[PDB]
């Protein structure tokens, strides 16, 4: 009744067991480039991301303007004082992210499916975000579901702690996951 | 600090 695959080409995109993807479930624009929160004008000048609000800021537009991308921690002036991307939607709980556990073709109708293992944002755990959390941090739950591959939006990239900081230039779809979160026991375990 | 992309991966 099912034919399982290690990998599947779906709509000219290769999906493989262990891949991480954005998902729009049945029961529930995608801009490449974000605006600077200061000038709102397109530019070749390098744009950095605030650790807190995740807004974009041209280096040359900061006060005082920066020449280089700051190494390590950085927040913008607004967080100092105290259309949406797919990542923005995920982190606001308006779409899902999952790791691909299985892929198969349903024999009865030829439809392709995955077994999704859901990620969860800290806000959606009953105890919520903690001070030590990062804004791009996800937990990998022990919740699973059968989802049609048609419901997959596109890949995201979920990094273990050892590889997260080195992915600082890898774009908007990069997330951190260190822990498995059991939703029933409300407990954490290292993926490591 | 992370950078903002100029194009999708
Ligand atoms: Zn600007
Ligand atoms: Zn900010």
């Amino acid at each position: 009744k099912r034919v399982y695959y290690n990998k599947v080409e779906f709509d000219e995109t290769e999906f493989e067991i262990g891949d991480d993807v954005y998902v729009k479930r049945r029961e529930d624009e995608d801009p490449e480039i974000e605006d600077c929160q200061i000038c709102f004008k397109s530019d070749t000048n390098i744009m950095i991301e605030c650790d807190d609000c995740l807004g974009g800021f041209h280096l040359k537009c900061l006060k005082p303007p920066l020449k280089e991308v700051p190494e390590g921690d950085w927040i913008c002036q607004f967080c100092e004082v105290k259309a949406r991307t797919m990542r923005e939607k995920l982190l606001s709980g308006d779409l899902w992210a999952a790791r691909i556990d299985k892929l198969w073709k349903e024999v009865d109708d030829g439809v392709y499916w995955i077994r999704a293992r859901w990620y969860m944002i800290p806000e959606e755990t009953v105890s919520g975000r903690q001070p030590h959390n990062l804004k791009r941090e996800l937990y990998l739950t022990n919740d699973f579901a059968d989802i049609e591959m048609e419901c997959i939006l596109r890949h995201c990239s979920v990094k273990c702690p050892k590889e997260f900081s080195k992915a600082s230039n890898d774009g908007d779809d990069v997330f951190l996951c260190e822990y498995e979160y059991d939703v029933h026991w409300r407990s954490f375990k290292r993926l490591a | 600090a992370r950078t903002k992309q100029t194009a999708r991966k």
